[PDB]
């Protein structure tokens, strides 16, 4: 039911088209530069080489073939853990500054 | 030894915002669009000083001085519409890019966004006051009416009114006093073109898929310049087809009697790119709301950044909210249609209708669907 | 046997100061090539229709 | 922000032929024509839709204003 | 917005208050003066002298 | 690993006289440097 | 401070209406020759008047 | 001197639009006219016949006119 | 209520098309012998013409056969004379309110302008100068005032100018009525727009010239990019 | 944090320019030469701004423009004679900071 | 640079326009003036260099 609907926008969205995760795409304020700074080697490895790949194909105008694009369900939100707990951080030190 | 390019100061500055400036590769044709703004500016400051060797500020002979443009002057003619089509060019250049920077999410580097909006008031006051220049019946009456607008303003209102007309109404003291200004505005306006590109340097450029870059950089000097120099000549090939192939296009012709103070032209319509705002501007009947609403339409992108909600920075992957920016450039276009219509039964629901869409679009629709789509991937 | 590209290279192209002069030169006579070329398009398109066509009735 | 030191990036690895020993215009037409309907296909789906609206609105409006200036008979019928 | 709705804040608030109805004074004083605005000086003594 | 990875191969993008891998480029090398100049010294004689 | 109200003051001045333009701030309308039945026009403060 | 014009003028009152354009241009005028105090005019009939009548002369007057 | 003029197919309206220079010549005739008791061509003067469709001579000898006041000789007294090349050509009425007094109050336009001015440009004039037409029912025109349906209101206040035989042109042409219309109408688009000619002579060159670079430049654009274009790329972790 | 003053880019250059330049602490009088030029330059441009907005450059209203502008502007006098008494103040900061530059050898840089 | 065979009402305008726009050139020729100064620093009247007493 909603499963459908954000299966139909997983697929209207084209970073799996790209070859793009979901953290892949997120906007980069400062709390996902420091979630992004605290990410195991490997899991930034593979976040950069899948952006710098993305890039090259948009500059081209090309897509990926069909059988890489990325599955709904294959999707990994390696960066949640992460930019939670960076939010969390800010939040405390919000509400130690409130009072 | 050292290069001489990066040790000597001036062309260090010069190499470091040109040159060797870090560039994003996948940057597309929307991009090209500052630069082609650029050139827009450096062609009309040419040819605004190349006519002003010919063009008398005095009412007398303003009209015809610009007669003397067009016909005695040796290749006058091709200066005086290089100008006039060219401000046309530049508008469609600014609009372009606004939609650009709405589009792809460019306005997070805020400064930038700011002083792009300052930059657009700017030339859309050159446009106002340049075309009062050639003193033209239409020229006359628009100048008439939008200033005209200033007196809704409560308390000031009419002191400011006739402090810029100088006078009672729009008389030569007006017209020589938009000269002057008109003249003065384009440096002001290169000078914030450097300030606006030295806060974007501070940030770099924004891609199309609006993920950081700093992975996948390119030097500008061996791409993005030979892009830059192929989208000027594109540039050239539409305005020169407009200059030569259709002089008088995006003109009306009631500019070309001369202004005549006791008799209103058969319809009163600013320039193509001002009609927007007309149109948002006549369909508040309250003069002051009108107003309000004509600076409003144009302040709301100080504000777009502020209502920002999505998680992505680019619409490339947010399919709603394209079909919302879609909606609202269908919107500005009806606006203008609807501006360059008269004000009678049928165009007058419609006008209302697209100021409430086209402001309701950027305030309430964006922003919830924006929200709607970060619940559906999970956010 | 070397290509006519291949000659202009060594020739004409492979020093830019010769470059430019090719260039240079190519652009005198480009330019009396094309104006002519142009006009005599645009005086047949316009043939009959033009003062330089009608002037020898009047003079 | 010099190129030096932008980002930090660990194995990667780019090979890019030069300009002269490639062709400027590698399957142009071939590949370039299915790439192009493949874009407009996707494109088409949300651009087009807003800009159909202002074509009925555009056509209604020059319609109703037409009927507007067309005189009614029964204002001047008796 | 939540964040600054603190009492900490509200403390901060209350200490500036007084400087920022100052500098509001200023304000006011200076547009007055800087115009004219007869509507204001009519009343003020000896500066009604002038108009 | 050095040895592991091998250069992709780039022929379809090649040009048709470096294509063939038993021919030295340097005898082509003149046939598309001009080519590409002349390219270049046609569109500066337009500019 | 107010060196700097006497300049701006003077250049805002400058830029207000000059003397020559407030010389025809009011006319003389001659009735006489305006016939019955006839609206004739005239150009008062540089608006057109009735 | 029989001008050209006249003679294409003459030849759009054959085609349809002209003729329908003309019939209801007559009617309009004759219930105007039959009226006694009436404010209806035929201009916005004239129009549609001129228009329809002119739309046809142009197509063809320039290839007479030399 | 407006009805829009039709779309005549002018000989200039051609893309690379230009103006009949024998119907320029025409049209001078026209606006000289007919429109120029009323309405002023202030902007437009005989040197004009030169290169046009009169030459010098024929110029100096139109210019010379009007008489134009001349500046103040020696008594302080303004004398006509001749006429000159340089001399714009003459307004019939020395001010605008002696021009509408001599026109029932209606100001005679400058035809300098004309076309450029009036929607419909020179097809408009076509129509409205050869669209004089009957009032029609419960129309009561003022006296003075005429039926033109392409005139905006309709009350047009100068009576039909152009009739056939109105003039004899110098060519031969018979002077119907359309005939004079579609000269006179030429005349006014190259005075609206005397550099119609070199504009469609720069507009061929233009696109001739682009045509070529375009194509040029993007080759070396696509050349100097091929680097990218081709670039491959391998993700190798250890 | 930091300063705004060091640190935000328009901020840097004003400050790096005028606010925290090192600069000799001997330099005389003849070294304000240079910013009265600045000054005189501003002035320039504010006073014929002004002075445009009345004139002409038609040679039948050029004079009588500047008799306008003398007599009939508010204030006008006082931009006019303004302009022209800057002119010459401006060559004679320039002259001065030229010979200042001669005598200190500033034309080293 | 006249216009024309002699000044008159062309050279009067050229010279307005060029005296408008020069100033403007005047003042980024300034900006750089105080660039390549600020490069080097202000000499002082002495002669010697004064980086002690800044
Ligand atoms: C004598 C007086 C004449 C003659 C022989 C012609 N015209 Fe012109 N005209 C005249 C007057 C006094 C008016 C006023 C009517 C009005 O108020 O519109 C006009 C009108 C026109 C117009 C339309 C003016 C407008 O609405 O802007 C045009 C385009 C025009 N007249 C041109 C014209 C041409 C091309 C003629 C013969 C070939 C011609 N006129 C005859 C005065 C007079
Ligand atoms: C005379 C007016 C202007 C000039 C000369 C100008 C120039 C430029 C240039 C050269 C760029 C570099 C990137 C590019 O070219 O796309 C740029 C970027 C940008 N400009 Fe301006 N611009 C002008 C108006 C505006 C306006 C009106 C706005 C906003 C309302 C604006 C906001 C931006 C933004 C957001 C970017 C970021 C582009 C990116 O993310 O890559 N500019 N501008
Ligand atoms: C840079 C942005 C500029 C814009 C957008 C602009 C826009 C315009 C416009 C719309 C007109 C009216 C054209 C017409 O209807 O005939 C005009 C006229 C004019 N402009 Fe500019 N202009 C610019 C720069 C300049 C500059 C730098 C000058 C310097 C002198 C200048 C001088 C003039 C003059 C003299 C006219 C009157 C001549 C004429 O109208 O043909 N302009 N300008
Ligand atoms: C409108 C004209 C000018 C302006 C606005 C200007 C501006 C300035 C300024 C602000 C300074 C720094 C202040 C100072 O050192 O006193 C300076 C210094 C200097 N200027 Fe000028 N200047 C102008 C004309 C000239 C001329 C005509 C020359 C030489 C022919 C010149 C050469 C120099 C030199 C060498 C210095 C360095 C002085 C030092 O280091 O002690 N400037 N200028
Ligand atoms: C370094 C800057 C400038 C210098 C040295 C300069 C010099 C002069 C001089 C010597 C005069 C003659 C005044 C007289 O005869 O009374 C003059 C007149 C004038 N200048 Fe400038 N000028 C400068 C900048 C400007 C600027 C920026 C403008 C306009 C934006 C301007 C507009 C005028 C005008 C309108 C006049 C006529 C004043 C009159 O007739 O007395 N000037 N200028």
């Amino acid at each position: 039911w909603l499963e459908g609907i954000r299966k139909w926008y997983y697929n209207a969205a084209g970073f799996n088209k790209l070859g793009l995760m979901r953290d892949d795409t997120i906007y980069e304020d400062d709390d996902v530069k420091e979630a992004i700074r605290r990410l195991p080697e490997n899991l930034y490895n593979d976040r950069v080489f899948r952006i710098k790949r993305a890039l090259d194909l948009t500059m081209r105008q090309q897509i990926l073939p069909k059988e890489q694009w990325t599955k709904y369900e294959e999707d990994k939100f390696y960066l949640e853990p992460y930019l939670k707990e960076v939010i969390r951080e800010r939040k405390e030190r919000e509400e130690w500054a409130k009072k | 030894m050292t290069n001489i390019r990066k040790s000597h100061p001036l062309m260090k500055i010069i190499n470091n915002a040109f040159i060797d400036l870090p560039a994003p590769s996948n940057i597309s044709s929307w991009w090209n669009f500052g630069s082609l703004l650029g050139i827009c500016l450096i062609l009309q400051i040419l040819t605004g000083l190349f006519l002003a060797m010919h063009y008398t500020s005095d009412t007398t002979t303003a009209f015809s001085s610009v007669t003397h443009i067009c016909r005695d002057v040796n290749y006058g003619w091709v200066i005086r519409y290089l100008h006039a089509n060219g401000a046309s060019m530049f508008f469609i250049c600014l609009f372009i890019h606004v939609g650009r920077g709405l589009y792809y999410g460019s306005y997070m580097f805020l400064e930038t966004w700011n002083i792009g909006v300052v930059l657009l008031f700017t030339v859309m006051a050159t446009a106002f006051m340049g075309y009062v220049l050639p003193w033209g019946q239409m020229s006359f009456w628009g100048a008439t009416v939008i200033t005209n607008l200033l007196s809704a303003i409560p308390y000031i209102g009419t002191d400011l009114v006739e402090w810029i007309w100088g006078g009672f109404s729009v008389d030569k003291a007006t017209l020589t006093r938009f000269f002057a200004f008109h003249f003065i505005l384009p440096f002001i306006i290169t000078a914030l073109a450097a300030v606006h590109l030295l806060f974007l340097h501070e940030t770099g450029s924004n891609n199309p898929t609006g993920i950081s870059s700093d992975m996948d950089k390119i030097p500008f000097h061996p791409y993005y310049t030979i892009k830059d120099i192929l989208g000027a000549l594109f540039m050239m090939l539409i305005l020169l087809i407009l200059v030569l192939f259709s002089p008088d296009l995006l003109g009306d012709p009631d500019n070309y009697t001369p202004a005549n103070p006791l008799n209103t032209p058969p319809h009163i319509k600013p320039e193509w790119y001002f009609l927007f705002a007309y149109a948002i501007l006549r369909s508040i009947p309250n003069k002051l709301g009108g107003v309000l609403a004509l600076v409003a339409s144009i302040l709301i992108l100080i504000l777009m950044p502020m209502l920002h909600t999505s998680k992505q920075r680019s619409m490339m992957f947010r399919p709603l909210s394209q079909c919302l920016f879609w909606m609202l450039v269908a919107d500005l276009i009806t606006l203008t249609w609807i501006g360059g219509q008269p004000v009678e039964h049928p165009f007058i629901i419609i006008g209302q209708l697209a100021s409430i869409l086209y402001f309701l679009i950027i305030l309430v629709l964006m922003p919830i669907t924006s929200i709607i789509e970060n619940n559906l991937l999970k956010w | 046997a070397p290509t006519l590209t291949a000659r202009l290279y060594s020739l004409l192209f492979r020093r830019t100061s010769t470059f430019a002069l090719t260039i240079a030169v190519g652009a005198l006579f480009f330019e009396r090539a094309f104006d002519q070329g142009a006009d005599a398009i645009y005086e047949h398109i316009n043939q009959g229709k033009l003062w330089k066509h009608i002037k020898h009735k009047y003079e | 922000r010099e190129f030096g030191h932008l980002t930090r990036m660990r194995h990667v690895i780019t090979y890019s032929l030069s300009p002269f020993e490639q062709r400027a215009f590698p399957h142009y037409f071939t590949k370039g024509i299915p790439n192009v309907l493949r874009r407009t296909r996707a494109c088409i789906l949300r651009v087009a839709p807003p800009f159909v609206v202002f074509y009925l609105v555009y056509t209604w409006g020059t319609q109703e204003f037409e009927k507007s200036k067309r005189k009614n008979p029964a204002a001047y019928e008796n | 917005l939540s964040r600054f709705l603190g009492p900490r804040y509200r403390e901060l608030a209350r200490n500036w208050i007084p400087t920022a109805s100052m500098w509001g004074a200023v304000g006011a004083v200076g547009l007055v003066w800087a115009t004219d605005w007869r509507l204001i000086l009519d009343w003020v003594p000896y500066i009604n002298g002038k108009f | 690993s050095h040895t592991d990875i091998r250069v992709p191969d780039f022929s379809d993008y090649r040009r048709a006289e470096v294509l063939d891998s038993t021919k030295s480029s340097k005898e082509s090398s003149d046939a598309r440097k001009g080519f590409s100049y002349l390219i270049t010294a046609t569109t500066t004689v337009g500019v | 401070a107010y060196a700097a109200k006497n300049a701006v003051s003077q250049f805002v001045s400058s830029m207000s209406a000059s003397a020559d333009v407030l010389a025809m701030s009011k006319i003389e309308i001659k009735l006489s020759d305006i016939p019955e039945g006839k609206n004739m026009a005239f150009k008062w403060r540089g608006k057109p008047l009735f | 001197l029989v001008d050209p014009l006249t003679t294409v003028r003459e030849q759009c009152e054959q085609i349809e639009k002209c003729i329908k354009a003309r019939e209801r241009l007559e009617l309009c005028d004759q219930r105007v006219s039959s009226r006694s105090q009436t404010e209806e005019d035929c201009t916005e009939e004239l129009f549609d016949f001129l228009h329809a009548r002119d739309h046809c002369v142009a197509h063809k007057l320039f290839n007479s006119l030399k | 209520l407006e009805l829009h003029a039709p779309s005549y197919p002018w000989s200039h309206r051609g893309l690379l098309s230009s103006l009949d220079h024998t119907s320029i010549r025409r049209g001078f005739q026209v606006y000289k012998q007919v429109c120029s008791s009323c309405h002023s061509m202030d902007y437009v003067a005989y040197r004009h013409l030169v290169g046009v469709c009169y030459t010098e001579e024929e110029a100096k000898a139109l210019a010379e056969e009007v008489e134009v006041q001349d500046g103040p000789n020696e008594d302080g007294e303004m004398f006509m004379r001749p006429g000159k090349l340089s001399d714009y050509f003459p307004k019939p009425y020395p001010n605008p309110e002696a021009a509408r007094a001599a026109n029932n109050g209606a100001l005679p336009p400058d035809l300098s302008y004309i076309v450029r001015a009036r929607h419909g440009g020179e097809d408009y004039v076509f129509s409205l100068l050869t669209g004089y037409c009957e009032p029609p029912t419960g129309v009561s025109l003022r006296e003075g005032l005429y039926f033109n349906p392409y005139f905006p209101g309709q009350a047009i206040a100068m009576a039909p100018p152009i009739y056939n035989e109105v003039l004899e042109f110098d060519d031969g042409t018979p002077a119907t009525m359309s005939q004079v219309a579609k000269d006179v109408c030429t005349f006014l688009r190259w005075a609206s727009e005397p550099e119609h000619d070199h504009r469609k002579r720069m507009g061929l060159k233009m696109l001739m010239m682009m045509g070529l670079l375009l194509p040029l430049v993007y080759a070396m654009k696509r050349h100097k990019w091929s680097v990218l274009k081709s670039r491959k790329l391998a993700y190798r972790p250890p």
